RNA sequence: GGACGGUGGUCAUGGAAGUCGAAAUCCGCUAAGGAGUGUGUAACAACUCACCUGCCGAAUCAACUAGCCCCGAAAAUGGAUG
């Protein structure tokens, strides 16, 4: 897998875009219309981790947004808890309501059938 | 488990919980995921589980004779045949039939790559065709045994041909000349050793269950009452118009060899 | 001989991403299946391994204590415990 990170709706940065190849394997400004065509939607906010797959003159991209980013979206807090296990540095407390539908996106991905197991993964990551 | 410091780990309490098990589920049917992957197993195990369920455990799996200790049969390691648990089998208890557990398990297996080393269960064969690839180590192909040639600037394979036989081991070289290929020949689940319900005790050989010999033996028998119906002259609906004629065939017939003109 | 997915683990830093250094070690999906034991490339790239299983079949391992021996142990005209 090889990491990207985004912003919601960036194109074409020269740091992001350039030293970690620009995707289709040659042309950035494809992979830079296509992330963008996608992950334009609401405002760049937190980010997502971003994961690259490389074939004979195309990109894709895997999103979903990436756990640590369901949490971040749902929380709305950009950064992970600092001082660990115990006591955030940001104030990241997220509800029980937000940890279910998030683990129901999740439900295919976590391979699941129930929601009091796929809540326990997310509940352990989310306090780690 | 989770629990990786010494605290059980259980004898007698996982047994226990087996032991009801066995007592709560008509049919017992002991099997083989050893050829599966991890993945392959819980989605094969995901099917079972809606139905009714199956555990593993190890030397408290044998432990059908405590059940058999509990009621009165014979699925145990006194009464049984020979044991017919093997190494890396599991216990899958259910509701459901025998024959369409067999089915089940059997009829739908997954398949998955050959790997080297292994006993190849089944035979293995390439068919005959361009492999798409540019030139390179053809050669590589002709040391498995597989003979092939470039044709229009491409690898090609020359004919199908078994490359290993079953029961017979594939070589480190086979089998990655085989992945290259994109060939999945081996198909893997849980195998079947053994089925117990009801006092009775089934082997593979009884739970891979024919089924078209019968339709041939069921229209053959039905011919068998048929033919007895047509030539007997016993009418009830069937049987009765084909009766008939026989009075009159062998009237029409009379006249075939003859020497009367009427 | 078996190890899917969350997820190219959070920090930090050209850089870890199992494998410089430091959180943290849960679970779905599971019969077994640790956010990993040592080998990697500047960095990207694979293989094994925790646990679990077979084959094998009977003792194994840990630890205290003690004896003798062994070691430490090189010198002068020629070898000995008389």
């Amino acid at each position: 897998d090889v990491f990207v990170r985004v912003t919601g709706g960036e194109v074409g940065a020269a740091s992001s875009l350039a030293p970690k190849i620009g995707p289709l394997g040659l042309s950035p400004k494809k992979i830079g219309e296509d992330i963008a065509k996608e992950t334009a939607k609401d405002w760049k906010g937190l980010r997502v981790t971003v994961k690259l797959t490389v074939q004979n003159r195309q990109a894709k991209v895997s999103v979903v947004p990436s756990a640590a980013a369901l949490v971040i979206k749902a929380l709305k807090e950009p950064e992970r808890d600092r001082k660990k296990v115990k006591n955030i540095k940001h104030s990241g407390n997220i509800s029980l309501d937000d940890v279910i539908e998030i683990a129901r996106i999740m439900r295919n991905r976590s391979m699941a059938k129930e929601m009091a197991g796929t809540v326990k993964e997310i509940l352990g990551t989310c306090v780690s | 488990m989770a629990i990786k410091r010494t605290k059980a780990e259980k004898k007698v309490a996982y047994d226990k919980k087996l032991c009801q098990l066995l007592d709560e589920y008509t049919k017992v049917l002991i099997a083989v995921a050893d050829n599966v992957g991890s993945n392959q197993l819980q989605e094969i195990r995901k099917g079972l589980r809606g139905d009714s369920i199956v555990l593993m455990g190890k030397n408290t799996l044998i432990r059908r004779c405590i059940k058999v200790h509990a009621d009165n049969t014979g699925n145990k390691e006194f009464l049984e045949l020979m044991p017919l648990l093997v190494g890396n089998v599991g216990l899958i208890f259910t509701k459901g039939d025998l024959k369409e557990v067999r089915e089940e398990v059997a009829k739908y297996k997954v398949g998955a790559p050959a790997r080297v080393g292994l006993v190849a269960p089944v035979d293995v064969v390439v068919p005959p065709g361009n492999t798409g690839l540019d030139p390179s180590q053809t050669s590589f192909f002709q040391v498995l045994n597989i003979p092939t040639k470039i044709n229009k600037g491409t690898v090609e394979i020359i004919t199908p041909v078994e490359l290993i036989k079953k029961g017979d081991k594939v070589g480190s070289s086979e089998s990655a000349l085989l992945a290259k290929l994109g060939i999945r020949p081996f198909s893997y689940g849980l195998v079947i050793t053994n089925v117990y319900d009801s006092g009775s005790v089934f082997s593979p050989e009884v739970l891979d269950l024919t089924e078209d010999d019968l339709m041939e033996k069921f229209a053959s028998g039905v011919s068998m009452v048929a033919s007895v119906s047509l030539a007997i002259s016993y009418p009830t609906i069937a049987a009765a118009p084909h009766m008939f004629l026989n009075g009159y065939k062998n009237v029409l017939a009379v006249a075939v060899e003859t020497e009367y003109s009427y």
